[PDB]
DNA sequence: AATTCCCCCCCTTCGGTGCTTTGCACCGAAGGGGGGG
């Protein structure tokens, strides 16, 4: 039926009209499809005829659900969602298996035609006019307006998502006892109570659901376990993932590149290790999405390993909030990280990876850092608390970092694990003048016409060398005659600069850098046993 | 009675997205609304309001009792539009009066406009709206509509006591006397007295500017004296009149940075002088009120942070330094935290404006952790320097 | 050339902003995938 419940106000932007789209040639299939859809739904009240009166129209077709017996009538409502009221968005994020605590009876209840048992704005239903075009066109188009949430225009969700708040909010208030969660028209309902008293409790909820107009029925009622609900297996005691197909093709596009990166990176939520960086770089460059990539000796390497990690069944466990979160993380190399949050040794809550590039200029420490917030971020998402970090990094280490950083940073409680790869500075630069060391006083210069420009050092026992450089900058020329310095000197150098580029990225105690001058002077700086560098004001008689 | 609230010329309203939050922050929220929404306070709304600023909830200094915050900045902006012995007093406490906010009813026309959703754990339920009937917290139109009832609420004691020096600022009452403290301190609850019926201690004067000193040493290096030279030489911004043209000449030429220079009688003399020029404090800046006050912090280590207020480069309105030697509280976060808002506090008593402020942090970390430890009811506006200062031993 | 909407995520690209070493570094929005309904 159709919900009794309030309608949504709705209105047109200010100086906008309703949309006044023609319809497009549609398949005969498609056409005899929506006939016999428009006409279940006229019978039902859900769609109203029209006549004249209405000017507005908004094409429509149908897709195929996964049903694959049923059809999913579509509006292209793009004109009219331009031309809508703003929304705001009251989902603002997706329910996790891991989030769940364990429940002894577990029922997934889905509401049948959800959109069309909710009521449309009356106000707003001839802006939703559409016509369904005749089989083998001659015949004039049947004309109708959508008397309840049309699927395609860009209200619906929310609106739907409101209505369903409000019609569970009267039982979930009566039944504090009883965990609902709510994801659009899908209800997991949790309990602790007996088999026969949990399934007494879902009837009422059901009756309660049939009073307001939504339907229950008994075709994806699940009651036994496994349960299918949000992509996830749930066991009684373990949640896997619903089986994750991974292309087993020979050659491969700009889209199936893709389309495996999405879901090794779904994957990865519950399979540990998951890398995606190698193949991920792969379209980077590229253009057209039909495109074949030749897949690298990396790339394949990558894909070997991640194919190897999902033949393994694996299983995430249930919340409990009496024990405390756990998030260890490991450096995979290339930037890449992985993490697993778990409660107890070996049994996973969840699984995840960490590999995004922030800077040009970037070392291992501030890469950790930045993995530590964003599990802190998805951890108070799911479980609403941060976890106790397994960081592979020394506590001198940090330390060392966090006093000596010109930025504020901090990690949440965490102690060290030894598990190598570890954390490190890999240099250090002296905060005084080394005594006996050659003293380097380098310039680069470049005119911003032909971009040529020089790089030159001299020292104060009288060497001195003006490389000449091609189509670079003068940070990239200052950057160069750091680089003479570095590669002339012995393992103890002191270098004056006269630039603030250069001292600003060295001084951040870079490791790896988008930029093969600032990746040089990185690796000569790993071998100098000790270095000072110093700017001076530059012309200034020095 | 209801104060037509308008927005300013070709605006339309915040739009921000609600930050993930804990579960003890999510369930005092839940309580706390609930509550309002009983009390006819806050009321439920949809999704056809399309506004939407963020909401989170604090736990105050001493207080074991969770606050709702809203961040209102977005609107404060958007909204369609001092005591200067205040800087001088001895004792100003602080006192929270947005309690008496939730009283008079906001514009119907302006609800829509203080909409916030709090969110759910594991999003179990999407988000439950609501919209403001009542003056809300954190706006900065709710202490233009509340003038009257606060100038009638303080005439009685802001005439008795006409020694005692009251600024309002959003949801806060600085009152500040110049009494012994055993007696402000009893003069204050009398004033809260007074409030109740009728419905923090800062020292304004212990606070010092933060000079530009130069380094006294026996012998001078090569690297020291082009040390200070750069520093004279960022210093000649500010302080027109600093030569160090002598200075740059004890550095001429080829030479290690260790070997020690003779500082010459010429050299000596304008060190002296540009130690003197840097001693006195300089002229010619003077508080705009048509602009806007920026501050600017500075990381120094072993719990230093150096700030600087001011409204155009190098025209400095004020340093100083917020020294927490870092004890139990090792968190930069924190401490950048309770920087901020001691610079908000100083700025607010001395000018009457919040400043907007340079953090020296990355902004992913200040989103992730800067709720956990405020416990202000204002939020100034902020921006993140994602680059490294140099200039920070210019200052310290 | 098949045409829809909303939400979260990752990964890549581009234009804008800020500072002033005018290039470079950084950030948000938009494009593609994944998952959800
Ligand atoms: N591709 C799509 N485009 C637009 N809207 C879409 C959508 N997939 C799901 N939705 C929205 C509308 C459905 O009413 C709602 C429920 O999603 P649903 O896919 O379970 C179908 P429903 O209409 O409830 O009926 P029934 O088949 O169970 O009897 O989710
Ligand atoms: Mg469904
Ligand atoms: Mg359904």
């Amino acid at each position: 039926p159709i919900s009794p419940i309030e309608t949504v106000p709705v209105k047109l932007k200010p100086g906008m009209d309703g949309p006044k789209v023609k319809q497009w040639p549609l398949t005969e299939e498609k056409i005899k499809a929506l006939v016999e859809i428009c006409t279940e739904m006229e019978k039902e009240g859900k769609i109203s005829k029209i006549g004249p009166e209405n000017p507005y129209n908004t094409p429509v077709f149908a897709i195929k659900k996964k049903d694959s017996t049923k059809w999913r009538k579509l509006v292209d409502f793009r004109e009219l969602n331009k031309r809508t009221q703003d929304f705001w968005e009251v989902q603002l994020g997706i329910p996790h298996p891991a989030g769940l605590k364990k429940k002894k009876s577990v029922t997934v209840l889905d509401v049948g035609d959800a959109y069309f048992s909710v009521p449309l704005d009356e106000d707003f239903r001839k802006y939703t006019a559409f016509t369904i075009p005749s089989i083998n066109n001659e015949t004039p188009g049947i004309r109708y307006q959508y008397n309840v949430l049309p699927q395609g225009w860009k209200g619906s969700p929310a609106i739907f998502q409101s209505s369903m708040t409000k019609i569970l909010e009267p039982f979930k208030k009566q039944n504090p006892d009883i965990v609902i969660y709510q994801y659009m028209d899908d209800l997991y309902v949790g309990s602790d109570l007996e088999i026969g008293q949990h399934r007494t409790k879902i009837e009422e909820l059901r009756q309660h659901l049939l009073r307001w107009g939504l339907t229950t029925p008994d075709k994806k009622h699940q009651k036994e376990p496994p349960f299918l609900w949000m992509g996830y297996e749930l066991h009684p005691d373990k949640w896997t993932v619903q089986p994750i197909v991974l292309p087993e093709k020979d050659s491969w596009t700009v889209n199936d590149i893709q389309k495996l990166v999405g879901k090794l990176n779904w994957a990865s939520q519950i399979y540990p290790g998951i890398k995606v960086r190698q193949l991920s770089k792969l379209l980077r460059g590229t253009k057209a999405l039909t495109e074949v990539i030749p897949l690298t000796e990396e790339a394949e390497l990558e894909l070997a390993e991640n194919r190897e990690i999902l033949k393994e069944p694996v299983h995430g466990v249930y919340y409990d909030p009496s024990k405390d979160l756990i998030a260890e993380i490991q450096k995979q190399g290339q930037g890449q990280w992985t993490y697993q949050i778990y409660q107890e040794p070996f049994k996973n809550l969840k699984t995840g990876k960490y590999a995004r590039m922030r800077g040009a200029h970037t070392n291992d420490v501030k890469q950790l850092t930045e993995a530590v917030q964003k599990i802190t971020t998805e951890s108070i998402v799911i479980w609403g608390k941060t976890p106790k970090f397994k960081l592979p990094i020394q506590k001198e280490t940090w330390e060392t970092w966090w006093t000596e950083y010109w930025q504020a940073t901090w990690i949440p409680e965490w102690e060290f694990v030894n598990t190598p790869p570890l954390v490190k500075l890999w240099y250090q630069l002296e905060k005084e003048p080394i005594v006996g060391a050659e003293t380097f006083y380098v310039d680069g210069a470049a005119n911003r016409e032909t971009k040529l420009g020089k790089a030159g050092y001299v020292t104060n026992k009288g060497r001195q060398k003006v490389v000449p450089l091609t189509n670079t900058t003068n940070q990239k020329t200052e950057l160069q005659a750091i680089y003479l310095a570095l590669q002339d000197s012995g393992l103890e150098v002191n270098i004056v600069t006269n630039s603030q580029y250069a001292l600003g990225i060295i001084q951040a105690q870079p490791d790896k850098s988008e930029s093969e001058l600032v990746n040089q002077i990185i690796e000569q700086l790993i071998k100098k046993e000790k270095v000072y560098l110093a700017w001076v004001p530059a012309h200034k008689g020095i | 009675e209801t104060v037509p609230v308008k927005l300013k010329p070709g605006m339309d309203g915040p739009k921000v997205k609600q930050w993930p939050l804990t579960e003890e922050k999510i369930k005092a929220l839940v309580e706390i609304c609930t509550e309002m929404e009983k009390e006819g306070k806050i009321s439920k709304i949809g999704p056809e309001n399309p506004y939407n600023t963020p909401v989170f909830a604090i736990k105050k200094k001493d207080s074991t009792k969770w606050r709702k915050l809203v961040d209102f900045r977005e609107l404060n902006k958007r909204t369609q539009d001092h005591p200067a012995g205040l800087k001088k007093k001895k004792s100003v406490t602080v006192l929270d009066v947005g309690d008496a906010y939730f009283s008079v009813p906001l514009d119907e026309d302006f609800r829509k406009y203080t909409a916030f959703t709090i969110p759910s754990i594991n999003n179990e339920t999407p988000g439950i709206r609501y919209q403001y009937n009542v003056l809300p917290q954190g706006w900065k139109g709710s202490p233009a509509i509340f003038q009257s009832s606060m100038t009638k609420i303080l005439e009685p004691f802001k005439k008795q006591n006409p020694d005692i020096v009251i600024y309002q600022y959003m949801d806060d009452l600085y009152v500040g006397s110049d009494l012994e403290i055993g007696q402000h301190r009893t003069k204050i609850e009398e004033l809260r007295q007074h409030l109740l019926r009728w419905g923090y201690e800062l020292h304004p004067d212990k606070w010092t500017v933060q000079p530009i000193v130069l380094p006294e040493k026996d012998s001078w290096t090569v690297n020291d004296i082009q040390k200070l030279v750069g520093k004279l030489n960022w210093a000649s911004q500010i302080y027109p009149g600093i030569k160090v043209r002598q200075l740059c000449k004890l550095l001429r030429g080829t030479k290690a940075l260790t070997e020690v220079i003779p500082l010459t009688e010429e050299a000596e003399l304008e060190l002296a002088e540009n130690r003197e020029i840097l001693k006195e404090p300089v002229h010619g800046v003077y508080y705009d009120p048509s602009k806007d006050l920026i501050a600017e912090i500075q990381k120094q280590g072993q719990g230093q942070w150096t700030y600087q207020i001011y409204q155009e480069p190098f025209k400095n309105l004020k340093t100083g330094k917020y020294a927490r030697m870092r004890g139990a509280h090792t968190n930069d976060v924190k401490q950048l935290t309770e920087a901020v808002q001691k610079i908000t506090t100083e700025s607010i008593v001395i000018w009457g404006k919040t400043p907007k402020f340079k953090l020296p942090i990355q902004k992913e970390t200040w989103e992730t952790w800067w709720t956990e430890y405020w416990q202000a009811t204002w939020i100034p506006e902020w921006e993140f320097v994602n680059t490294p200062p140099l200039v920070k031993l210019w200052y310290q």
